[PDB]
């Protein structure tokens, strides 16, 4: 993945454009969109050189 | 000469024969002994779940 540059984390299969239509409100939305970017956007791994320590 | 040695002659064998059956209970006691300590370690994905909170996500 990371060779790729695809991002370290993983990403939900979800059609935004669906859920934007589905939900009322933005707010939830766009708040349900900030997290799961973030999270693509950021490596979950831990140094295991250092945890083996 | 003769007397006391004859009497040991005749304890040898059941001296024996106790003797073996003793270092076979210490080695069942050596192999009884044994237990295999399986240990539990903190699970990496709270350790995942609290990093993900840290980011304010």
């Amino acid at each position: 993945r990371e060779e790729e540059g695809l991002p370290g984390g993983p990403v939900p299969r979800i059609n935004w454009p669906q859920e934007y239509s589905s939900f009322i409100d933005r707010e939830p939305v766009v708040a349900k969109r900030i997290r799961y970017d973030t999270l693509a956007s950021t490596t979950l791994e831990r140094d295991e050189k250092q945890i083996e320590s | 000469d003769i007397m006391v040695p004859s009497f040991v002659y005749n304890k040898l064998p059941v001296i024996h024969f106790l003797q073996e059956k003793r270092a076979e209970q210490k080695l069942r006691r050596v192999l009884d002994e044994t237990y295999t300590e399986w240990t539990e370690e903190l699970d990496q994905a709270h350790v995942t779940d609290a990093i993900t909170r840290s980011l304010n996500i």
